[PDB]
């Protein structure tokens, strides 16, 4: 009666956002120290679980 | 057939502007820039669907 | 006893807000990366269901 499930998962690594959907709400929030460029604006190469 | 009306749906023209609808009717953004949103008047309003 | 409703729906595609109804709220929120024009300021040609 103690059973066993299976589940398979789908995760995207290196996608890019659709052109009409990219922004930063409630204006620019995740801002580094001045004089340092945004690491956010580069195309992503990572994930976190 | 009686009223000769056709009910509107929950719909917007940009998806980022759309996502204030699923929070509820109160926090929905009616208009941000040249885009717009339409929240429904259908009798299926308060349903699970 | 299990019957069926019909409902007809109206959704607009190419409308533009009037002279007065267009604005932004709580000032400029949905702003793209600096050095890029706004995708929001174009006239809308889409919807999202």
């Amino acid at each position: 009666l103690v059973g066993a499930m299976d589940l398979t998962f789908v995760l995207p690594l290196g996608l890019f956002n659709p052109v009409m959907e990219r922004f930063a709400a409630h204006a620019g929030d995740l801002v580094p120290a001045p004089g340092h460029p945004d690491p956010r604006a580069f195309p992503p190469r990572q994930l976190f679980f | 057939g009686l009223f000769q009306e056709a009910y509107p749906l929950t719909c917007a023209s940009d998806p980022a502007l759309l996502r204030s609808a699923r929070n509820g009717e109160a926090h929905a953004r009616e208009t941000h820039f040249a885009q717009y949103l339409v929240y429904d008047a259908s009798p299926l309003k308060g349903l699970a669907l």
